């Protein structure tokens, strides 16, 4: 079933108590945090002796 | 507890497991914030029952 990714994550927030207004008012902040985490994943997998 | 769909000329609200069109009232929606911070806003009307049923 096709569904927009913002609305998908908004419906994924209604599983832990958080409503959709949070995601719909801080969509840019959530996107920036997700991109920063994805970017830091490679940096923290770079050396990682274990 | 639904999703806003539109058959081309009128918007409705349906549960996301089965198509059941219902009018957008003040019972299946909650107000939070203004129409500037949200990205993807659409102009429409929210039919409330109070004002119609008050007319007598
Ligand atoms: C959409 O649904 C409304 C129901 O009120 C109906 O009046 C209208 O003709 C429908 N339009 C289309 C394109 O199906
Ligand atoms: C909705 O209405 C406001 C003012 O009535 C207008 O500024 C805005 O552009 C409208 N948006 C759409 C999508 O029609």
């Amino acid at each position: 079933l096709q569904i927009p990714f913002p609305m998908q994550m908004a419906y994924r927030f209604n599983g832990i108590g958080v409503t959709q207004n949070v995601l719909y008012e801080n969509q840019k902040l959530i996107a920036n945090q997700f991109n920063s985490a994805i970017g830091k994943i490679q940096d923290s997998l770079s050396s990682t002796p274990s | 507890e639904g999703v806003f769909v539109s058959n081309g000329t009128h918007w409705f609200v349906t549960q996301r497991n089965f198509y059941e069109p219902q009018i957008i009232t003040t019972d299946n929606t909650f107000v939070s914030g203004n129409c500037d911070v949200v990205i993807g806003i659409v102009n429409n009307t929210v039919y409330d029952p109070l004002q119609p049923e008050l007319d007598s």
